[PDB]
Formats: structure tokens, C-alpha cells, sequence
């Protein structure tokens, strides 16, 4: 609703203009500069010591791909290639097969890190809720073969973070 | 003999102690690049400064995208940099191209222009998580200078 | 009731569609086009400069900016772009789409001398479509390699392109170029049988 | 009544003539303040390759929008613009290429 | 007078695209000679960097006959 | 005294009634039959109506120009160059150019 | 030294009222596991009866009328009165 920046010249006559002129003869400002600074030299710094403080983070938070489980065993993911489809990097690769026992599995299932923007689309639109991201960092390689998730061999790798992983759902079901 | 590999040590240590990077922009990517500098994930902490220095510069920090027009560009600074040096890719689009992977323009993920030493993974690079472009390229350093 | 939005001042804003088409020019008019409060006129394109001459500084529509000159690519008609410059009032506070349409390689006559800011805009149309553009002040490519072929945006090839692939090999210095190889774009073939809205179904 | 790009029929071969003057004089600035590269006669012998992909002349409109890119394409270096060997590379030097015959096509691998 | 038919006879010699023997002073370029519609261009293009760089497009199609092409540089 | 923009901080009087009166003259040359001369009166004449009843108000500056009085001379400066090319250009009298192919539907 | 009350007054003298609000300011009041398990609640649907899609039309007018081939496009924007909480 209409602000205004300028002053439009505030000095008019003797005591207006003096001590405005007197930033300018000596400086004043500059002490007045130096002032925030020393306030906030005082003040403790907000620092984090990596390897043993760490940062705050969310119940729900997305960074590294891994595949829940069952209680009893048994791989949870179907291989309905929904998560594939709505994949916006078209990252997620998966090749279906019967199990031989009337089960339908998964064979191939390559989430590769090349690719894959983390969006968190494939951990909400699971309906069997397979991929749940687990709160990880600690995934820096040295090559692209190191890097790249196999066929659920590196993925069910995720079930020494499960512990997390079923600890952090608690928030997603009755949204936060 | 056991002086000359206690001796190898110093020389890793003085690298290990102090990185001083020429950190790319062009991305997304380097607003959490200048998230090492906000003060709380402390990266001064280190041996690590953002005066940068480009020709002086040890580790570039390649972050986010490379298009065609910033592939000839990258590379001839590249070789300017002096011989003990490291590349950190840092974010998806520098790994192999998050996004934007199956667009034209693209270089699909630094490794086809400059040789990467360490990957970082995530798209907005978290700070905890770039900190493992600095502490596990640290580690990494053992190199075996024996001769 | 909740979840639609209640429109009124489409009637307000369809006096336009009336007044704009009673100056009545075959050169100019042709089709008038007004849907939730917005209105698209499309332009035969011999006539631009003197269509934006108008519904500049004229009493009664004033709108001076132009924000957005977007184009839009469609092989299903003979004339291929349709070049939409998007105009937006500040005095009367509404917004206008100046439609046109060119072929395969036919000159419009470009906004220069009516707009300052349309010959960045120009540069990227000539750049992504290939649409030259007539009495055009220095037609530089931007977006694009200095040495890119074709135009990035066409349908008529591919998503990939065909200077792709970019190593630094045996050659010092050079980086390679010509290689074509890529990984495969999964081309998912989604589209719903059952047309889901009514009043849009045109009769063979 | 109709579009006509730049001139009619005779005047836009008059265009090429004029720019392949102008680009048959620009090859000595592309070796000595560029890069030496390859070589002066070599990069002329580039300028005759590229005219006799396009011997198809059938319209105004086609060859003066091959004059006004070939006014781009090949300005970019008069006025030098970032490239630095890398860009601004047209003959394919890494990459061997196939030759068209039944028996050698078969034999490695195509179509 | 001499100039003109020792330098741009020396120039289109050196070309090497027609023999010594095929074109002396007289014989064009066009059909006695043996030259195409590309070599026509270039030949006009040596010759000029030669001795003056000052050819126009429309005095290339009149410039086919070397003779006539030392007569239209000399005036 | 302050304008908004880069025009000049004055508020000349009846220099905006000359350039009313000259542009009257600039429409009655070849269109007269022509709606472009019939709508432009209207509103121009109705806009003198006005500034001839009020001498320098502030509710008069107001009155469907929303700026200042300087503002409002510099809405019609280049109204007179729209004027002038309408007349040099003109679509508004003649209606013979060719009609599109039968597509827009998408 | 490092003590507090020595320094509050300090920070307090060069530039400014401090004391209160701190730069790091994560002591009080910052509840960690956000909050026991909430039941989120439903909007004008999920409750039976007159819950038909016909009534909620959604996607239903949006077929765009052909018009035709003096009048404003809206009543001017008239300009807004300086703020009464600051002038300037
Ligand atoms: N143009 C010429 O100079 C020329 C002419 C005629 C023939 N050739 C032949 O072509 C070859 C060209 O190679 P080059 O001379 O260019 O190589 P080079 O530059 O001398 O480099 C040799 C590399 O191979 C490794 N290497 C060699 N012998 C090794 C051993 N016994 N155990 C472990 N590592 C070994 C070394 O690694 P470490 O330092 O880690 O041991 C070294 O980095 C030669 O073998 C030569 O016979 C060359
Ligand atoms: S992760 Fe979920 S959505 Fe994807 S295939 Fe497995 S069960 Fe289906
Ligand atoms: S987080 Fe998003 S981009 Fe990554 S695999 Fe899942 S759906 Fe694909
Ligand atoms: S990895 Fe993500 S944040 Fe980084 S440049 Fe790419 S899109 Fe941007």
C-alpha cells in the first residue's frame, strides 16, 4: 500500500547539515560499521563438529534408496513397475518374473545414482510401501560401478539402516 | 626403509591437512556449495578456505550441470591446475546427470570431459553429506608413494 | 459449492472480442478466441508491426509490455509455428495473446521497432525453431553450440540429439564430437482409451 | 503478395558467390590468431566439401536461409567467439568410419 | 600493358587445374579451357589476391575469357 | 513537485490540449467511413469535455489516467505517432487479405 | 574471559539493544519428535450421501466459445494511498 524509499534531502539549515556533513569529515559510520561487528565477535559461534555433533534433521527425509521387508522375511516389493512410471529421471530399471512358486517378484532392479533427481515420488507411490528413503549420507564411491545400485543386492544392503527405516515410517501413517 | 615411509606420511598430511578448491558454479548445486561457508556446517574448520584462487587452486569442485557450451570451458582450466589434484562431482547432475540425462545439450556426468576422483550423490548436496567431499576424500588419501 | 472456481467478469472482458474485430481488417483480425478471462487472437503474419503499433499507448487499450513471445511447434497443420506474443496491461490491468502462424522457412515482420525487448526473445526462436525473422537488428545464436546443427527444439528429431556424446580422447586438446551413442530413453506408451470430455469430439 | 527471405531466384546465387569470398579470406585468420591445427590448404579443401552437400538448389527461400546461417556458422570466427579447437571442429578426425558396400557393411555390423 | 599479361598468366598456371599447353592468353575458361562452375569462382578469386583484391559479384559472370579479365582489372 | 518516471517534473497546461486538437485533425484524412475514426473520437472528445471543465484539479489528472499530469500527456505523445502510422499504414478502411487455412482447433 | 555476564554488557553497548534472541537461539521451546500420532481430518467428502461427482464437476466447462470473427478491458486501476503505518 504505497511505501516510498527516498527522504528527499532531510538537512535544511545549521544543525541538520553539520552532523550530516560530519560522516564525511571524519567517519562515524564506520564506527557505527565496526559496532555490529563487535557485537557479533562476543556472540558464540554456531558451529558443528561433523564426525561427532551432528545437524537436525526430519522424521521423514529422503536421501538413500533401500527396499523394506516383512517382519517374517519375505521380499515386500511386487515388481508392478508403478515407481518406474512416475520416476520423473526415468532412473528406476525393472525387469518381472514369476517366481516359480506362484509369487510374482522382482528379477532386476537397478536404481542407479547417476541418474535419479531423489524427488521421493517412488517412496509415495508404492502402495505396498517397498522403497522407504532412509535418513543416509554416508554413500561416497570412487567409481560409477560403485556407485550405481545393483539388482536388490546392494538395496536389501539397506536392511542394517531398517532399524531406522521402521522407527521413521511411524511419522508417515496419520501424516506428521 | 621405515624413514622414507614415515616421510611419505608428512607429504599425504600436508594435503590432508589443507584443500584449497576452485569451486564451480553454474548450478543449483552451488547454493549448498555455499552452504560449507554458513556456519553451521563449519568448513573452515578444515584446512579448507573459499578464497579460491583458480590458478593457485588444488581441488576443483565440479558442481551440477555441464552443458556442451561449459564442456570446453571446465576442461582447459582443468589442465592449468597444478599436478597434485583432485575432481569432486558434486550433486547428480555432475555424477552422470540426475535430470537432464536424455537431453541434448547435456554431458552426461563430467567422467566424459574431466576424470572424477570422488562422487557426490545428492541432488541438493546436503551439508552433512558434502562433508564426505572433503573427510573421505581425506581418508582416501593414502596414495603409497614408495618410489 | 467447494472445489470449482465461479467466473464474472468474462462478459466485462468479452467486449474485446467485439471491439478489437469492429476495426475489421482482413490483414489483421481473422479469428477471435476468449476462455476464462483470457483472450487469443490469432494474426496473419504480413501484418505484425502494425498490429502492435496498436494496443500501444492507445486510450483505450494500453498495455506497452510485452512479457512472454513464446512459439509453438505443430506438424499437424501446413503452416508449422505459431508464434504467440503475450502482452499484459499495467493502466488497465489484463492480459492479451497475439497469435500468428508461419510455415517451414517464411520471414515475419518482427517487433523490433515496437518492442526493445523482443529481439532477445527473436534470437531464441530463431535458435530452437529456425524461424527467421525480417528488419532484425544482429540474429545471434544463444542457447546453442557455435557449432550446433539443426534446431533443438523441432519434432522431427530426436530428444537425444546427435552431438551428444563428448570424450576427451587421443587428440590433446580437441574434444570429439561426431559420436552418436547414448542410453536408451524408455519411451513409455501412456495414453488412456476413452475420451474423457465431452464439447471437444469434431465429427470425420 | 508473397515472402521472399532476401532475394529472387538469380540474386540469392550471387549471395553465395559473396560469401564464399568472404569466407576464402577468413581461413588465414582462423591458423594464425586461432590454432594452427591442421593446415591452410586442408581447411579450404573444408570449404568445398561443405558447398557440395548442398547441390540441391530448387527454391529463393531455401538457399538465402542457408546464406543468413552460413552468415552465423561462419561469423562466429571472424568475430572470435569462446571455441578454442574444441567447438568450431566440422571435419570428423576421431571417429573411423564404415564404407558403403554389401560385403564390409555385413561383416562388421549395420542395419 | 606487360604487367597485367605476365603476373595473371603466371597465377592461373599455378592453379594447376588447366595444362600450360590447353590455355595460353586466348582460350576461356567456360568451355575451351576445361574448368567448372566452382573453378571459375576460385580462378577469379586467385587472380584477384594476386595483383588487386577489388572483383564484384556482378563482374564475375562478364570475367570468363582470361583475356578479357586482364582487360577488365587493367580498367 | 516529483513524477514517477524519467518524464520531466512540470505539469504543462493546455499543451495537452493542443495535442487533443491536433490528432482530430490527423484522423479526418482517410478514414472517415473507417470505425478506428469513429471509436478514437468518442473517447477523445469525452477526455476534452473533461480537462476543459476542471483546470488544474488533481481529480482531473485522476480521471482514467491513474498518474500524474505529466504521466497522462505522456499516454497521448505517442498516440499522435499511432495516429500517423494508421494513416500511412491503413487496415482500417480496406479488407482483402487472404483468410487462413481451416485449422486452429486443438 | 568467557563468562556471560561481563559480555552481555558489551554486545549490548557496541550498536544496538541485544541480549535477548540469540545467534544460534535452538535452547527453549524446540520440540524434538514433533508431537504423539495426530488424526488428520477429512475435508467435505468422505462423509456418505450427496457425495456425487456430478454436483462436483471438476473438469466439466472448459470448452472455449469463438467470439465474433467503446469498452475497457476492466475498470482502471486506480492507485492506492500511501501506508498509514510508515510514510516513508
Ligand atoms: N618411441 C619409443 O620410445 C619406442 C621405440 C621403440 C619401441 N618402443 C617400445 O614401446 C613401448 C612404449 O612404452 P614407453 O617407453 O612409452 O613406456 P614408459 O613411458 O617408459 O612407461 C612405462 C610404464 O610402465 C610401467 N612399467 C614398466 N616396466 C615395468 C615393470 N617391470 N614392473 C612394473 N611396472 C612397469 C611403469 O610404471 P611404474 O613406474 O609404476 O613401474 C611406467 O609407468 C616400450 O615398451 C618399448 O619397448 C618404444
Ligand atoms: S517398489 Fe513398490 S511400486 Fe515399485 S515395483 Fe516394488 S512394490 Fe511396486
Ligand atoms: S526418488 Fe524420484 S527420481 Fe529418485 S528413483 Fe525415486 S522416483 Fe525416481
Ligand atoms: S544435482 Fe540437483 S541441485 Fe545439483 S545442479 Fe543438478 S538439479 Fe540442480
Amino acid at each position: 500500500t504505497y511505501k516510498y524509499v527516498n527522504l528527499r534531502e532531510p538537512s535544511m539549515d545549521m544543525k541538520s547539515v553539520t552532523d550530516r556533513a560530519a560522516q564525511t569529515l571524519l567517519w562515524t559510520e564506520l564506527i557505527r560499521g565496526l559496532g555490529m561487528t563487535l557485537s557479533y565477535l562476543f556472540r558464540e559461534p554456531a558451529t558443528i563438529n561433523y564426525p561427532f555433533e551432528k545437524g537436525p534433521l526430519s522424521p521423514r527425509f529422503r536421501g538413500e534408496h533401500a527396499l523394506r521387508r516383512y517382519p517374517s522375511g519375505e521380499e515386500r516389493c511386487i515388481a508392478c513397475k508403478l515407481c518406474e512410471a512416475v520416476c520423473p529421471a526415468q532412473a528406476i530399471t525393472i525387469e518381472a518374473e514369476p517366481r516359480a512358486d506362484g509369487s510374482r517378484r522382482t528379477t532386476r532392479y537397478d536404481i542407479d545414482m547417476t541418474k535419479c533427481i531423489y524427488c521421493g515420488f517412488c517412496q509415495e507411490a508404492c502402495p505396498v510401501d517397498a522403497i522407504v528413503e532412509g535418513p543416509n549420507f554416508e554413500f561416497s564411491t570412487e567409481t560409477h560401478e560403485e556407485l550405481l545400485y545393483n539388482k536388490e543386492k546392494l538395496l536389501n544392503n539397506g536392511d542394517k539402516w531398517e532399524a531406522e527405516i521402521a522407527a521413521n515410517i511411524q511419522a508417515d501413517y496419520l501424516y506428521r | 626403509e621405515y624413514v622414507v615411509a614415515k616421510l611419505d606420511d608428512l607429504i599425504n598430511w600436508a594435503r590432508r591437512s589443507s584443500l584449497w578448491p576452485m569451486t564451480f558454479g553454474l548450478a543449483c548445486c552451488a547454493v549448498e556449495m555455499m552452504h560449507m561457508a554458513a556456519p553451521r556446517y563449519d568448513m573452515d574448520r578444515f584446512g579448507v578456505v573459499f578464497r579460491a584462487s583458480p590458478r593457485q587452486s588444488d581441488v576443483m569442485i565440479v558442481a551440477g550441470t555441464l552443458t556442451n557450451k561449459m564442456a570446453p570451458a571446465l576442461r582447459k582450466v582443468y589442465d592449468q591446475m597444478p599436478e597434485p589434484r583432485y575432481v569432486v562431482s558434486m550433486g547428480s547432475c555432475a555424477n552422470g546427470g540426475g535430470y537432464y540425462h536424455y537431453s541434448y545439450s547435456v554431458v552426461r556426468g563430467c567422467d566424459r570431459i574431466v576424470p572424477v576422483d570422488i562422487y557426490v550423490p545428492g541432488c541438493p548436496p546436503t551439508a552433512e553429506a558434502l562433508l564426505y567431499g572433503i573427510l573421505q576424500l581425506q581418508k582416501k588419501i593414502k596414495r603409497e608413494k614408495r618410489l | 459449492t467447494v472445489r470449482p472456481r465461479n467466473d464474472v467478469a468474462h462478459k466485462q472482458l468479452s467486449a474485446f472480442g467485439e471491439y478489437v474485430a469492429e476495426i475489421l481488417p482482413k490483414y489483421v483480425q481473422q479469428v477471435q478466441v476468449s476462455c476464462f478471462n483470457e483472450l487469443e487472437i490469432c494474426i496473419h503474419p504480413d501484418g505484425v508491426i502494425p498490429v502492435l503499433t496498436f494496443l500501444r499507448d492507445h486510450s483505450n487499450a494500453q498495455f506497452k509490455s510485452l512479457a512472454d513471445l513464446t512459439a509453438v511447434d505443430i506438424p499437424t497443420r501446413q503452416n508449422r509455428f505459431e508464434i504467440v506474443y503475450n502482452l499484459l496491461s499495467l493502466r488497465f490491468n489484463s492480459r492479451i495473446r497475439v497469435k500468428t502462424y508461419t510455415d517451414e522457412l517464411t520471414p515475419i515482420e518482427s517487433s523490433v521497432p515496437v518492442y526493445k525487448a523482443a529481439n532477445w526473445y527473436e534470437r531464441e526462436i530463431w535458435d530452437m525453431f529456425g524461424v527467421f525473422f525480417a528488419n532484425h537488428p544482429d540474429l545471434r545464436r544463444i542457447l546453442t553450440d557455435y557449432g550446433f546443427e539443426g534446431h533443438p527444439f523441432r519434432k522431427d528429431f530426436p530428444l537425444s540429439g546427435y552431438v551428444e556424446l563428448r570424450y576427451d580422447d587421443e587428440v590433446k586438446r580437441v574434444v570429439a564430437e561426431p559420436v552418436e551413442l547414448a542410453q536408451e530413453f524408455r519411451k513409455f506408451d501412456l495414453n488412456s482409451p476413452w475420451e474423457a470430455f465431452p464439447a471437444y469430439r469434431q465429427p470425420p | 503478395v508473397k515472402p521472399i527471405f532476401s532475394r529472387d531466384m538469380n540474386e540469392a546465387k550471387r549471395r553465395v558467390r559473396e560469401l564464399y569470398r568472404a569466407w576464402y579470406r577468413e581461413v588465414p585468420n582462423t591458423v594464425h590468431l586461432f590454432q594452427l591445427d591442421i593446415s591452410v590448404k586442408q581447411g579450404r579443401d573444408k570449404v568445398r566439401e561443405m558447398f557440395k552437400k548442398n547441390a540441391h538448389i530448387t527454391d529463393p527461400r531455401v538457399v538465402d536461409l542457408l546464406v543468413i546461417k552460413g552468415k552465423m556458422e561462419l561469423e562466429e570466427t571472424i568475430k572470435v567467439w569462446k571455441q578454442r579447437t574444441h567447438v568450431m571442429r566440422f571435419f570428423h578426425e576421431t571417429e573411423a568410419p564404415r564404407p558403403k558396400d554389401f560385403l564390409s557393411k555385413f561383416y562388421v555390423g549395420h542395419d | 600493358l606487360e604487367g597485367i599479361k605476365d603476373r595473371v598468366l603466371y597465377v592461373l598456371k599455378l592453379y594447376d587445374k588447366i595444362d600450360p599447353e590447353k590455355l595460353s592468353v586466348n582460350s576461356h575458361f567456360m568451355k575451351d579451357l576445361g574448368l567448372d562452375s566452382l573453378d571459375q569462382v576460385e580462378i577469379i578469386m586467385a587472380m584477384e589476391d594476386e595483383f588487386g583484391f577489388e572483383i564484384p559479384d556482378i563482374d564475375a559472370e562478364k570475367l570468363m575469357c582470361p583475356q578479357e579479365i586482364v582487360d577488365y582489372i587493367a580498367d | 513537485t516529483g513524477l514517477v518516471g524519467l518524464a520531466v517534473c512540470e505539469t504543462p497546461h493546455e499543451r495537452l490540449k493542443i495535442l487533443y486538437t491536433k490528432i482530430l485533425d490527423v484522423l479526418g484524412h482517410i478514414p472517415k467511413n473507417a470505425a478506428y475514426r469513429k471509436y478514437t473520437e468518442q473517447i477523445t472528445n469525452e477526455k476534452l469535455s473533461m480537462v476543459k471543465a476542471e483546470p488544474d484539479v488533481k481529480k482531473l489528472e485522476e480521471r482514467l489516467q491513474g498518474g500524474q499530469i505529466e504521466e497522462v500527456i505522456l499516454q497521448a505523445e505517442n498516440e499522435l505517432s499511432l495516429a500517423r502510422k494508421m494513416i500511412q499504414w491503413k487496415p482500417w478502411e480496406p479488407l482483402v487479405e487472404e483468410p487462413p487455412a481451416s485449422q486452429w482447433k486443438w | 574471559a568467557s563468562a556471560t555476564r561481563f559480555i552481555q554488557w558489551l554486545r549490548n553497548w557496541a550498536s544496538g539493544r541485544d541480549l535477548q534472541a540469540k545467534l544460534q537461539l535452538r535452547y527453549q521451546e524446540i520440540s524434538k519428535r514433533t508431537q504423539p500420532p495426530p488424526k488428520l481430518p477429512v475435508g467435505p467428502s468422505h462423509k456418505l450421501s450427496n457425495n456425487y461427482y456430478c454436483t462436483r464437476d471438476g473438469r466439466r466447462e472448459a470448452m472455449p466459445p469463438s467470439i465474433v470473427m467503446a469498452v475497457s478491458p476492466a475498470p482502471p486501476i486506480k492507485r492506492w494511498e500511501l501506508s498509514q503505518d510508515e510514510p516513508y
